[PDB]
DNA sequence: TTTAAATATCATAAAGAGAGTAAGAGAAACTAATTTTTCATAACACTCTATTTATAAAGAAAAATCAGCAAAAACTTGTTTTTGCGTGGGGTGTGG
DNA sequence: GCAAAAACAAGTTTTTGCTGATTTTTCTTTATAAATAGAGTGTTATGAAAAATTAGTTTCTCTTACTCTCTTTATGATATTTAAA
């Protein structure tokens, strides 16, 4: 058997996979291993940098993005087979029988991709790392190893193994496609050693598996998965599996024949081998009174108990509304009258063709770089835009200065727009970033109970106890958070909100129209158009009454 | 008469520095000569003066209008002395 | 310090403006204040001084090399008056 | 020349300044080509930053007419790169090349 | 008026914007040639893309005069012309169809696919 | 009888199919454009001979206009043939002595 | 008894319009960042003078910066050129 | 299926050492110029705040390029009918 998973962080499978004799030891192989100078024996260092891409020449496949080397370290190809092979190793079969069989890896999809508009080429070989392992992780009996292949490949020029996500024709394709077929190319060669060991095979079930009576018992980990789940059976082994204990070598072979003490057999190789939707609409035509309207309806909803969302685009219009809301819901009691003010930061978009681009830098802003040594954001104020150099000068927590060309930007840094922004009793508020100490992300929805002045009462989802924050007058210290009385159409998705929705004559395209109907069961929309001629735009799926 | 806002003016004209670049680095020109004068040391800018350090004794002054003498405090004083080249695009400066 | 020590100071305090450009400015600066002496104009700057050109009349000379008289022709010469936050700073004593 | 230069200008849409005695000359160039006085600014402001990339000038003086130029991504991302390079707002450089165009090429139908 | 050719053309049908004044000129062409109105439409737009790769314009000759508009539904050669010659020239699609298709019928009002030209 | 059809022998279908699609014309319009392009030329018309009637006939169709087929019918007294001869024989013989025909005007080319 | 026609009648396929969509025109309004005006307000100027301290005069050397240039180093522009998702999958259920 | 990060060639701007050019510094004795305390009076540079204003973006009404769909003759084949040898 082969299972096939994908390396997620060199860091992690760099001490995992390096750290009863064990099986026999560590191990590496491939058609271009030698061409490093590496073979066999790995050391620890060199395996974790070969998977964060370290080569041993002079080579270097990191790739850094959002701050973070998003490079991805390889393919794990395990090789398996069933509880009679490691009951044989346990007599201590040699073990080999199960090491030169993988010692299969003797590579046939190996490619690499190099354009020129257009193409793979047959490069053929690769660096493998072995990694050998004696027991399940039930710590029940189960030779297996892990077959440790890094997205590492040499044309005369080094790349990443191929992929492609259309077309399929890569090698990680191509394995993923034959993982039936590599496992039936393995599972042949044990038994291959066993006909010249003399003992038996037997197919046992579905796509020619072959496999003694304590064979059942040795099978806990697929007896329970088969108990909790009766492919995506995936979900159950991950939620299953427990993290490796450690076991004195005798002490496990102690347990193992006491707990096998009934049926069985050894005296096996005694004999064996003598082997020789719907909407509603009101018509206002001028803004104020139609927001007020809304509002005074939004602020009715919220005080009998029916979850409402307030809906409007435009992001003028949206704090138009905002003051609308705040301002009915004062009236009706929802909001308390003892209001603060507090500061915020909320996201500025970027990509390719803009981060590079001075116009969208403004004195005042804030920079945020992923520091990878620190594991935290180094925070920043842009202070000075200067054309001359097209660097922007940042003024630090501590007040001093650096001078940064825009050339020299990138992924890593984050760009912030400070805010300020009331907040009373019952405010409903949004993450919009990694908020410190706290396991809330982008786009929840926070409540506030009370403030001090100095701190913050705030309801975490699923908490079910009262968190608290801090009050913050400096963007050093802000938090990144935004106001969540009104959204954008169709920000959020729910099955149940009740949307009271404000469109305007300009504003019902059909975008607009659908993402208004995903943003909740029902919409109570107020239209700027006069009476029964809004619903003229109601030629779509969602009904009226 | 001269002013920093006018040769902040002429900088932000002939080089195209911001107006803030101008205003600072004017500001500067004229704090790193009040520092180097401050330390002790000779400011000598070719091509229109030195600044010089003079240290001054004590002095048997006066009050003018009332006629009383008031000793003169010893201290130190900036002389600028203009440079050969300066004073001929001066000799015939009439305002 | 010299003219050249003065940039080099004022390009590392100022360091997004590039060292070329902040010798620019100095010697435009320099210019300007030159030129403005040369239309007959004064110069002020608070906390720094004041330039003026005052006038010499004709009057006699000695050449003390060699002790021939010789009478010269009258012109303007430039002067300085330091200003109070100058005269505060780089005097040293009360 | 940097008048407003320190100003943020990603925009699509410029409202460009004229002078009112080219007014007469941009209406003029749309009624003979036929095209819309944008359509006509904005393929002027493209032929002439493909034609000069460097346009030094000495910098009207008189009432000014504002009209809405609509640029697409091609034009808006290379007139803000000489706004950048030459420190004018996006509004006098792109009537700066306008008014050069209009008057080395009166017709322009290429 | 003739707006600026922003969008993107790929669609094959093409709504040709003709003054009064020329589609009866081209529907006495079709009957001259015996040719359907929009395939004798075709036919002079597909060659003219051959003759004039480069071509100057006309200086909006007819202007405020009211215009018809005739379906037309183009091949692939044909449509991969139209818009390499709209690319080239910074005019929308129908603009440039319409003003070719106005060159073809002055210079050649009795065209036979590129091998006779014309008559009158 | 404002439907009638042509008698084409498989050699000249060839010839026929060339001739239209280089004209850009349908079948049934070229067909009735060429009849009456023969019948207007020739209004003397007489016997030609049907030497093409050693190979299997096959028949395109036409819809005739009131003009043309009033022309035939009285052309049919020129001759006392059958209508399918008055209508094809005259095509057949327009077809390989005017290919490449937009007008009266333009020639055999 | 065929057969050479005579005249319908469905099948559907280049045509040919009606409607919907979404984006361009053009004059208009809003918004905040940059620019110019207004306005304190303290620094500057001038006078009163008895007397102590500097510095032009010139002119030919020592010498002390400098600037323009030639060469390299940082740096931006535009264009290729490599990568990564995410996958599929037999069991013995492994690989944070 | 596409960005996005990385390599690479191409100028382009900014910095850096060299060496003659160019400007500075020295010395001789003698006259005026300048240096200056306090105080009063009137100017004037100059940074803060405010008002103007203008670049930039968003709005409102209309229009029409571009596409989809509904209708229509047009081309054509299948089909029933018919007069003569
Ligand atoms: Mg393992």
């Amino acid at each position: 058997m082969m299972s096939i998973a994908q390396v997620r962080s060199a860091g992690s499978a760099g001490n995992f996979y390096t750290d009863v004799l064990g099986s026999m030891g560590e191990r590496w192989a491939g058609r271009g291993a030698e061409q490093l100078g590496l073979q066999g024996s790995v050391d620890k260092d060199v395996f974790t940098r070969l998977l964060e891409g370290r080569l041993p020449d002079g080579a270097d496949l990191s790739r850094m993005q959002d701050g973070s080397n998003r490079h991805r370290p390889g393919y794990d190809l395990t090789f398996s087979a069933p509880k009679s092979v490691s009951m044989m190793a346990m007599g201590g079969d040699k073990i080999d029988a199960h090491n030169q069989a993988v010692d299969a890896v003797r590579e046939a999809l190996a490619s690499t991709r190099v354009m020129t508009g257009q193409e793979t080429v047959l490069t053929g070989n690769l660096v493998m790392a072995l990694f050998n392992h004696d027991t399940s992780r039930d710590q029940e009996p189960q030779l297996h190893t892990h077959a440790v292949v890094a997205n590492v490949t040499q044309n005369g020029e080094w790349k990443t193994l191929s992929s492609d996500k259309v077309g399929k024709t890569g090698f990680i394709e191509n394995v993923y496609a034959n993982q039936i077929a590599f496992g039936r190319l393995y599972r042949e060669k044990l038994k291959e050693q066993v006909e010249a060991l003399g003992y038996e095979t037997e197919v046992v079930g579905k796509h020619g598996m072959w496999e003694g009576v304590p064979v059942e018992a040795f099978s806990g980990r697929s007896q329970t998965i088969r108990e909790a789940v009766g492919l995506k059976r995936d979900v159950a082994a991950l939620d299953t599996r427990k993290s490796k204990q450690h076991v004195d070598p005798e002490i496990k072979m102690a347990e193992w024949m006491q707990t096998l003490k009934e049926t069985g057999f050894r005296a096996y190789r005694d004999a064996a081998d003598q082997a020789d939707r719907p909407a509603t609409i009101i018509s206002e035509p001028d803004r104020n009174v139609r927001y007020a309207r809304l509002a005074g309806d939004f602020a009715a909803s919220v005080k009998a108990g029916e979850e409402s969302v307030a809906q409007v685009s435009g992001v003028r219009e949206q704090a138009i509304l905002t003051q609308a809301i705040r301002s009915e819901l004062k009236t009706q009691g929802v909001l308390g009258l003892p209001e603060v003010t507090m500061t915020a930061l909320s996201p500025v978009w970027l990509d390719s063709r803009s981060r590079y681009l001075r116009d969208m830098y403004r004195p005042g802003m804030v920079m945020e770089q992923w520091n990878p040594e620190t594991r935290s954001h180094d925070r920043y104020v842009i202070d000075r835009v200067t054309a001359q150099s097209h660097s922007l000068t940042l003024r630090d927590a501590q007040g001093e200065t650096q001078v940064v060309r825009i050339s020299s930007l990138d992924s890593s840094w984050s760009l912030f727009r400070p805010e300020k922004m009331p907040v009373a009793d019952g405010e409903r508020l949004r993450v919009t970033g990694k908020i410190p100490g706290l396991r809330v992300s982008g786009g929840d929805r926070l409540q506030v109970a009370s403030v001090s002045e100095d701190a913050m009462t705030v309801v975490v989802p699923g908490r079910a106890e009262p968190a608290t924050l801090p009050v913050s007058d400096s963007p050093f210290t802000a938090l990144k958070l935004e106001n969540g009385w009104v959204e954008t159409p169709g920000h959020s998705v729910s099955d149940s909100a009740t949307v009271f929705a404000s469109v305007t004559q300009m504003a019902m395209d059909n975008a607009t129209l659908n993402g208004l109907a995903r943003s909740g069961r029902d919409v109570r929309l107020y239209s700027s158009l006069d009476e029964t001629r809004t619903a003229e735009k109601l030629a779509r799926h969602p009904s009226f009454t | 008469a001269l002013t920093k806002a006018e040769m902040s003016e002429y900088l932000f004209d002939k080089l195209g520095l911001s107006k803030r670049d101008a205003k600072e680095l004017v500001e500067l020109f004229f704090e790193e000569i009040r520092r180097a004068l401050e330390n002790g040391e000779q400011v000598k800018l070719s091509g229109f003066g030195n600044f010089d350090l003079r240290d001054k004794n004590q002095r048997p002054g006066r009050n003018p209008k009332t006629g009383e003498d008031i000793p003169i405090t010893a201290r130190r004083v900036v002389t600028f002395r203009p440079g050969q080249k300066l004073k001929s695009r001066v000799e015939n400066a009439s305002p | 310090m010299t003219k050249s020590e003065l940039i080099e100071r004022l390009a590392t305090q100022q360091s997004h403006i590039p060292a070329k450009t902040v010798e620019d400015a100095v010697k435009e600066m320099l210019e300007h204040m030159a030129s403005t002496l040369a239309q007959g104009e004064r110069i002020e700057i608070r906390g720094f001084g004041s330039f003026s050109l005052h006038y010499r009349a004709p009057r006699t000379g000695r050449n003390p090399k060699t002790g021939d008289k010789v009478e010269l022709e009258g012109k303007y010469v430039p002067h300085f008056k330091p200003g109070k936050e100058l005269r505060d700073r780089a005097n040293i004593y009360g | 020349m940097k008048r407003f230069g320190t100003r943020s200008a990603t925009g699509k849409m410029v409202k460009l300044k004229l002078p009112v005695d080219v007014e007469s000359l941009l209406i003029e160039a749309s009624n003979r080509s036929g095209r819309s006085r944008s359509f006509e600014a904005v393929i002027r402001l493209k032929d002439h930053l493909h034609r000069y990339p460097k346009f030094n000038r000495a910098g009207g003086k008189s009432l000014v007419k504002y009209l809405t130029m609509r640029l697409d991504d091609e034009t808006n991302q290379l007139l803000i790169a000489a706004k950048n390079r030459s420190g004018w707002c996006k509004t006098d450089e792109a009537a700066d090349r306008v008014i050069d165009h209009l008057i080395k090429f009166p017709d322009f139908y290429n």
